[PDB]
């Protein structure tokens, strides 16, 4: 891969009282051409781990296949739920991949978020793993997971990697990151987390040309990994001066 | 490359240059005479660089200074001469640069014996000893070491002999023919040295 | 740099940070980036500081000359025309991104001007390297017909976001409120950054500790 | 940058209680590593209350000094008064920007006294620093410029003390300059320090490293 | 950097400065540019410090194994050949190395200059680094094979001092070692060139010295 | 950016998106790309904002000069004396959401005595652009009404050529995506409502498919006697499939 | 028609080291940045190698992490094989070999190896990403090095001061390091947030924390 | 070049133009860009002819291998046992003008026992393209029928990414011009006649607007039991206005 051709825009992941909430719009752009409008940019690695990407779709798919086979081998060798790999383990794996490809100067044109639950003490989902049937889609309360038991990690093109209570890629790394550094707080409820993420996505939709308002939300919780029904974000302009007709401005000068 | 050397004492100024006129891989002359520009009133401009730029700039400066002295019926001061030369070189630097290094030596009653060092970028300053060319690297330390205040003309010439021997022995271009201009006792003398 | 502006009811509020940077080094910790063009017009600058200072001074004095000659109130549209024509003449080589705000017969007006000579009339805007963080704040919180106090708080929040999220922004927050009858320039407005550790006592060198070669004393008369 | 590295050089300016100080390195370089002079001063007096420290390309330093002397002399002969420090600072900014697209490779500082009349006259320390196209930083404690800017900034941030007499001001500025010069290959070979007081000027040459 | 070595009637005199730099910033003033390869061989290094140090350690390992196997001390010529062949194998990779190997073996005192380009020049007097030209001039103007130990040490010290004075890349301290039949001595462990300047060029300290 | 112009039975309708972006960042959310040169003459701008804006300022100055010189001496037209409405509120209505989205003004020069000609303004613009086509890079669509040729569309293309369009003109990056849609849906002598719907749909499709097109939609309807202007904010594209 | 990809980035940072009679200090700022943005405000730059040795690096974060992990793996393997912990000098030679192994694609990392040896003397090694130099008193790597090193020279060596001071102790040295890092934070855009200070002495390694400007 | 694929109620229809050009010269007037991988699997090629052709040859070899390995041992389906017509002559009729323009064949593997899967072939192609995306530059549309997912469309994009399309896929330089047209006209569960008309019109508009698209139009209709193929030569676009 010499460079990006078909690309996805920012991803946002945050911690809240019940786990991880990760959001991305379902759009992949072939330049300035929004060719694909229903693309999946968040993938499930196992019952406690998800991967989001921003950048080249081909490299993201390559990494997704690598992680899928890594999970299958882990499951083959598993004897107890403690044997399942953790989000930290997958983050280390992806960071090593990126570092080696940097050394070869054959990078993946991507920024990756690896998020999930770093513990096995909140459920028995990994006692019997189902890969081809999702029993989730029969409702019990969510479990309040400790912040220290959750994991969000970032990897970039040069192999730079770290973790935090919230991670952003793309233009989120400016807009959503400012909003999160201002307003994020610990143990947010699901509705509060969704409201914060929706504000960030609305600002991104208004100020980023490669984004859409068709949003995919994924929750990693004690119930496992849940994909929400994709929804259209309502995005209205915040000023009537935008809508004011141009013919009502003075006809002389550079009023535009 | 043309090696220029200059030494200023309390009672003299000595300028020295190699006497080679170079055109590609052959020496046109071993007794070149296009580097020294003697100017009435005990002034000397020693130039180093391409022969064409050397000739043009040296003659331009000499004719301008002679015009000044004829118009004003007076001798230009050495400091005025040096800074006039530097101002002209700086003026032409950003338009059509002369690629010449300058050693400006002179004597006047107001300031005594004066030596100024100027490079092709027109960076000038008065010095007690200076050098230009790739032989500067090999003669500057000799000048530093053997120079002292109250030096005499003959001791200065001995220092110059050391410099010439070093340029013959260690410099890639084995330079053996040098011309010296000596200003002292309100007279200017020419010498030719071979090592 | 983080500069920003917004239009509230009957006023225009401009804000700026106070850091000038020469590569990775802070050349000025308290530079003034808000400039008076006229009693009812101000601007905030981003880009090359020398270009910004020269251009703002030139615009201020040309506007004052025009005001003296016409004996009328200066116009934000006139400032926009002059600035854009100059910047276009130089083809973006005068790197000046300006938030120009003022109040005239047409009411409060805010313009964003870019180095190549384009302009846009906006309700709010932000420029500089912190412009994206400031814009995040402004997009989140802006609404029409805000009180002057609410607009001041919002401008402060935007500039603070820029200061604390952009490495090329820092220092204090300067604000200017421009109405049709007066301007209030608050410098500093926030002062959010200060050196946090100080030695127990300052290091005073004992007299004569520095060796000297010579000392010449001259008396000024 | 390399054009600044060609010669090197550094200037510093500090303020005290009713005094200022301006310091410079005395080296003249060539090809970034050859020392040709050890007495190339970078401080120039415009009038009794105005000094300019010019660092950068030596030819540009000399040219800018000649232009500034011309302008100041004309202004002063016309007005029959000494030029104000703020007026000189603004004039220097405008002169530097007049060559915006082919600039002088000089990074100057202005150090002096602002005179305020009430009977007696009040002398207020005045310091400004510039970039090569006239961007101006007005400061109350210290200004630096040259290839040693980072070292000087660190030393002045750590060691500057507000409201010092002339002796403490001289010690502080000289220590800052010497420590900053000790870490620069292309600056040094002697240091010149001027301490301005409303009634006298003290000029000192420091015993510095010559390597 | 300035490193020099020369043969004289009582052995070899080796001298170096102690300055390291990255660009125009002085990274250190107390590095050791003379190393002992074995008991009877000293190498003075110039250029890339990391390359010089690594390849000198490599040569030391090779010489140690050779001497252990063959129960004899290696010759300076053989060590220089090994080093030059190794360096030549890397020609075109960017190594920066100028090493003077001086030592005593069964054929007397020997001195070789080895480069990263695969050069190996046998000689009686060598100088390397950015101050090499100044050191060369000083050594050539006053060299003699019949100098006493004190005179030779003084000559080496003076040459290093002048190189540091004229070259911005050299400075710090001057070290002078003496190689003789039975090994080597450190006559000058390290001497600041500050005192050298104010003892050679400006003993009076009444004013700033004018170069 | 998407700018369109269409000629219907009784006038000419210009429409534009309102997104100005510096690459992928959106510098201006809602810019004004349809600009009035004269009461009966409008221009849609595409390409570099600085270039198009400065050109349009110069052309407005020129058109003022031309209108002043077009005035004749004396009095005229002493015995002579010179429909379906768009439901803009219904068009803009959104369930999940002092707003002004419609303006209308009548020409002061009723008989077109001194108003400059659309061809004249378009051609002076073309000459200006061609004399500096080594630097300037902008594409313009002049839509206007004059008593000689009635409603007119002129395309001033990149590099400074001029083509008069008798059906429709498109320009900008987003027009490519709607090229065949407009060709298929256009017909001669459309009614005002048909033209409004067609041009609105064209801009909506262009914004849906183009990352450089977005924001609201601005529409200007120039007729024999008046000019109407609308702003549309219900720009989302909803597909059944 | 594609642009080439550069495999190096600078993530900022400053690491200072200061030795004493029987102690060593290593301070590092924790900010991680990319161009004009902050990736995170807490990325430690110092890693513990042994009970008497630590290493702090500045440069590309991925290279720093990989190099510190590789050094730790080498030291653990050394302990397992030769049944004793290497001292700071052995670790210095080991790191030199590791660094020159990539001589033609160097690690983008400048590192200070701080420790105390068998004589209970503080030791510092400065690495320019390929080679090592033993530092007598103090050292600094990263973006603030040119601001900080003059200060530490003035406060420690005092070469340009006739009236010198010699009472150097752990508390005064810690205060000097805090002042140096704060002054660097004043003028360096890549230094800020928090700083971790490790003191190694006879009682082991102790870590304290100091707050810096967040702009 | 223009390649399109559409999914209608009972199958999948691929269509393509047939112009291969080296710049502005047309090297091949009527090339074959829809190619059979298996009886129930077809690929439309776009981009460099050499790259796409060699890739398709490799993939055909791979698909032969896969089909051979898919065969199980024994006998099966002992007791088991396994239409609007396009008026192609009328479609092609031209007043001013032994020609074969229609073919149809039934699958030999009636029950899809050993035929490879559309996703399998598309993904092996994607892997091959991605392993050499530093050199290869082609875009492919796989249209096929398998008994697991029925009719399928897969887009293998430049740089080697794979997206399954459930409504339609387009590619080539000419698809941009018909983007909004196809989006507007497409609907779910179209009849064969509706899909044929839509895809033919899409290719015609793309050829009208794109200089790199021309020649005749090739259409392949893949259903559960058979494959039909049509050639259309009445490609001229006639506008009333
Ligand atoms: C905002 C930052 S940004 C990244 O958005 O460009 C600030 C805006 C700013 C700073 N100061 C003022 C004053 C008035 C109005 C606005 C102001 N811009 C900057 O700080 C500049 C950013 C760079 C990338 C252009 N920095 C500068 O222009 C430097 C200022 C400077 C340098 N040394 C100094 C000493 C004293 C006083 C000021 C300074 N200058 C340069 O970078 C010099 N270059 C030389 C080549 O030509 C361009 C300017
Ligand atoms: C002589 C100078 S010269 C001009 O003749 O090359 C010295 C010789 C020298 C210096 N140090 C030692 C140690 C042992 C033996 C010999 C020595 N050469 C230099 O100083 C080098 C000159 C450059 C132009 C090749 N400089 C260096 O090699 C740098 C040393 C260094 C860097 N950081 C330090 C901190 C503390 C102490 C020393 C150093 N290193 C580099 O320039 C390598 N760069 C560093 C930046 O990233 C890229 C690699």
């Amino acid at each position: 891969t010499l460079g990006p051709v078909v690309t996805g825009t920012s991803v946002i992941a945050i911690k809240y009282k019940h786990g991880i909430m990760i959001a991305a719009d379902r759009k992949a752009s072939y330049g300035s051409y929004a060719k694909f409008q229903n693309v999946e940019r968040i993938f499930k690695i196992n019952n406690k781990t998800v991967m989001g990407f921003s950048g080249e779709l081909a490299d993201a798919q390559y990494l997704h296949e690598l992680l899928t086979r890594k999970n299958i081998n882990n499951l083959s060798e598993k004897k107890r739920k403690e044997d399942m790999y953790t989000p930290q383990h997958y983050h280390s794996y992806v960071s090593r991949v990126f570092y080696v490809r940097k050394n070869r100067i054959d990078p993946l044109f991507n920024n990756i978020i690896i998020a999930g639950i770093n513990s096995q003490k909140y459920d028995n989902n990994d006692d019997n793993v189902l890969l081809y049937t999702n029993k989730n889609n029969n409702n019990e309360e969510y479990k309040e997971i400790h912040k220290d038991d959750l994991y969000i990690g970032f990897v970039d093109m040069h192999g730079t990697n770290f973790c935090d209570d919230y991670i952003t890629t793309g233009y989120a790394r400016y807009f959503a990151l400012t909003l999160l550094r201002d307003h994020y707080k610990d143990n947010m409820t699901e509705e509060e987390a969704r409201i914060l993420i929706n504000e960030c996505l609305r600002i991104l939709y208004f100020r980023d040309a490669t984004s859409s308002n068709f949003i995919q939300i994924v929750k990693v919780t004690s119930k496992g990994v849940e994909y929400e029904e994709p929804y259209i974000l309502p995005c209205v302009l915040n000023s009537a001066d935008y809508v004011y007709p141009s013919t009502l401005l003075p006809p002389a000068g550079c009023m535009w | 490359m043309d090696t220029l050397i200059g030494l200023r004492g309390n009672n003299f100024v000595v300028l020295a240059a190699d006497t080679y006129s170079i055109n590609s891989i052959i020496k046109l002359k071993n007794d070149d005479n296009t580097k020294f520009y003697d100017i009435h009133g005990n002034k000397c401009l020693l130039l180093g660089g391409s022969i064409g730029d050397r000739l043009q700039f040296g003659e331009f400066i000499r004719k301008n200074v002679h015009l000044y002295q004829y118009q004003n019926n007076t001798d230009m001061f050495v400091k005025s001469f040096a800074f006039f030369t530097r101002k002209n070189l700086a003026y032409y630097l950003r338009r059509n640069p002369f690629e010449v290094n300058c050693l400006i030596a002179g004597y006047d009653k107001k300031d005594g014996y004066q030596l100024y060092w100027c490079d092709y970028l027109s960076n000038m300053d008065s010095v007690n000893k200076g050098a230009h060319g790739y032989g500067a690297y090999l003669v500057s330390a000799i000048l530093d070491k053997y120079y002292h205040e109250n030096l005499t003309v003959d001791e200065a010439l001995d220092i110059f002999k050391l410099c010439f021997e070093e340029l013959k022995k260690r410099f890639l271009l084995t330079q053996i023919n040098y011309e010296l201009r000596i200003m002292y006792d309100n007279k200017v003398e020419t010498q030719y040295v071979t090592v | 740099t983080t500069i920003c502006g917004l239009v509230c009811q009957n006023a225009v509020i401009l804000g700026a940070d106070t850091r000038a940077t020469e590569g990775p080094i802070v050349a000025d910790k308290n530079c003034s980036k808000l400039h008076y063009i006229s009693k009812n017009i101000w601007c905030a600058g981003a880009g090359v500081a020398g270009d910004l200072e020269h251009t703002t001074l030139w615009l201020q004095h040309n506007v004052e000359l025009h005001r003296l000659n016409t004996n009328t109130q200066p116009r934000v549209s006139m400032c926009v025309s002059r600035l854009t024509q100059e910047l276009f003449k130089y083809q973006g080589y005068k790197v000046c991104a300006i938030v120009l705000g003022g109040v005239d017969v047409n009411g409060p007006q805010l313009y964003g001007i870019h180095p190549h000579g384009s302009s846009c009339l906006l309700p709010f805007t932000a420029l500089g390297s912190g412009s994206l963080n400031a814009m995040a704040v402004l997009e989140a919180k802006y609404r029409d017909n805000m009180t002057i106090e609410e607009g001041k708080n919002l401008v402060c929040e935007a500039i603070c976001a820029g200061i604390f999220n952009d490495l090329g922004s820092g220092g204090n927050v300067d604000i200017c409120v421009i109405t049709k009858d007066s301007y209030q320039h608050i410098r500093p407005y926030k002062e959010p950054n200060m050196r946090l550790y100080h030695l127990p006592h300052p290091t005073i060198y004992p007299k004569g500790t520095t060796p000297i070669l010579s000392e010449k004393i001259e008396y000024i008369k | 940058g390399s054009i600044y590295n060609y010669n090197g050089g550094c200037v510093l300016g500090m303020s005290g209680s009713n005094c200022v100080a301006i310091a410079c390195d005395l080296r003249l370089g060539a090809n970034t590593f050859t020392t040709v002079s050890t007495k190339f001063s970078k401080i120039f007096k415009m009038n009794n209350n105005v000094y300019v420290g010019l660092s950068g390309l030596a030819t540009d330093i000399q040219t800018l000094y000649e232009i500034l002397r011309y302008r100041v002399n004309l202004y002063e002969v016309r007005q029959d008064a000494e030029m104000d420090v703020e007026c000189f600072a603004n004039m220097l900014s405008s002169i530097l920007y007049s060559n915006r697209f082919s600039p002088y490779f000089v990074n100057p500082i202005v150090v002096g006294f602002k005179l305020k009349h009430y009977k007696k006259v009040n002398y207020e320390p005045y310091l400004t620093a510039y970039d090569l196209i006239g961007a101006k930083c007005e400061t109350r404690d210290f200004v630096v410029n040259g290839v040693t800017s980072e070292q000087l900034f660190g030393m002045c941030e750590s060691l500057y003390v507000k409201d010092q007499d002339e002796n403490g001001l001289f010690e502080t500025i000289s220590q800052c300059l010497l420590s900053a010069l000790d870490r620069d290959c292309i600056s040094g070979w002697g240091a010149e320090v001027l301490v301005l007081t409303p009634e006298k000027i003290i000029k000192k040459k420091l015993k510095a490293r010559m390597d | 950097t300035t490193t020099l070595a020369f043969k004289f009637k009582d052995g070899i005199i080796v001298a170096v400065d102690s300055r390291a730099s990255m660009g125009s910033f002085i990274s250190s003033q107390n590095v050791e540019k003379i190393i002992e390869i074995n008991k009877n061989i000293l190498g003075t290094m110039a250029g890339g410090a990391a390359d010089c140090l690594y390849w000198e350690k490599y040569l030391g390992k090779i010489i140690k194994i050779y001497e252990l196997r063959n129960n004899e001390k290696i010759s300076v010529r053989a060590a220089s050949t090994i080093l030059s062949n190794i360096l030549y194998q890397y020609k075109g990779y960017g190594l920066c190395c100028g090493i003077i190997l001086s030592g005593y073996d069964h054929t007397g005192f020997n001195m070789f200059y080895v480069d990263d380009s695969g050069k190996k020049v046998e000689g009686n007097l060598f100088s390397c680094g950015s101050g090499s030209t100044y050191a060369y001039s000083i050594l050539d103007s006053a060299y003699d094979y019949n100098l006493n130990l004190d005179q030779a040490v003084e000559l080496a010290r003076n040459a290093i001092y002048h190189a540091t004075f004229r070259d911005g890349g050299s400075g710090g301290k001057v070290r002078v070692f003496h190689i003789h039949k039975n090994g080597y001595d450190k006559i000058i462990e390290g001497e600041d060139v500050f005192d050298l300047h104010y003892h050679y060029t400006n003993p009076e300290q009444k004013d700033q010295y004018v170069m | 950016t998407t700018i369109i112009g269409i000629i219907y039975d009784n006038g000419v309708m210009l429409a534009c998106d309102s997104r100005t972006s510096s690459g992928t960042f959106i510098s201006n959310k809602c810019s004004r790309k349809i600009n009035r040169i004269n009461e009966n003459l409008y221009v849609c701008r595409s390409g570099a904002s600085a270039h198009s804006q400065k050109i349009i300022e110069i052309i407005k100055h020129y058109c003022v000069s031309m209108k002043n010189e077009n005035r004749k001496k004396g009095r005229f037209h002493e015995g002579e004396t010179i429909d379906e409405e768009i439901d803009i509120d219904s068009i803009n209505y959104l369930d999940y959401n002092n707003l002004v989205t419609k303006n209308k003004y009548f020409y002061e020069d009723k008989f077109n005595d001194y108003n400059p000609l659309v061809e004249n303004v378009a051609h002076i613009t073309k000459k200006i652009i061609y004399t500096n086509n080594n630097f300037l890079s902008c594409a313009l669509i002049f839509g206007g009404y004059d008593k000689i040729k009635k409603q007119q569309l002129y395309a001033v293309n990149l590099n400074g050529s001029i083509i008069e369009k008798h059906d429709f003109a498109v320009s900008g990056s987003g027009s490519i995506y709607i090229q065949s849609y407009l060709q298929d849906k256009y017909k001669k002598f459309m009614t005002k409502k048909e033209c409004f719907n067609l041009i609105l749909n064209c801009v909506k499709y262009a914004m849906h498919n183009d990352n450089s097109s977005g924001g609201l939609i601005r529409i200007v309807n120039i007729t024999k006697s008046f000019v109407e202007e609308f702003t549309v904010v219900n720009t989302q594209m909803n597909f059944q499939y | 028609g594609f642009k080439r990809w550069y495999p190096y980035i600078d993530n900022g940072g400053t690491v200072i080291g200061l030795t004493g009679k029987d102690y060593v200090i290593l301070a590092a700022d924790t900010r991680l940045s990319l161009s004009y943005s902050i990736y995170t405000r807490f990325c430690p730059k110092i890693s513990k190698l042994t009970d008497k040795c630590i290493i702090g690096s500045s440069g590309m974060q991925s290279d720093i992490k990989t190099l510190h992990s590789l050094l730790q793996k080498k030291i653990q393997l050394f302990v397992l094989e030769h049944s004793h912990y290497p001292d700071i000098h052995v670790i210095d030679r080991l790191l030199c070999v590791i660094l020159y192994s990539r001589r033609f694609f160097p690690y983008y990392a400048f590192n200070i190896l701080a420790g105390v040896d068998e004589n209970n003397k503080g030791v510092l090694y400065n690495y320019d990403s390929v080679g090592s130099y033993c530092e007598a008193t103090h050292s600094c790597v990263g973006s603030g090095s040119q601001l900080i090193l003059p200060i530490l020279d003035n406060r420690v060596e005092q070469k340009n001061q006739l009236i010198k001071n010699t009472n150097f102790n752990l508390g005064d040295d810690i205060n000097f390091v805090k002042d140096a890092i704060t002054s660097a934070t004043e003028r360096d855009i890549y230094t800020g947030d928090k700083t971790l200070i490790y003191v190694i002495d006879k009682m082991g390694i102790n870590v304290n924390t100091l707050d810096l400007k967040q702009d």
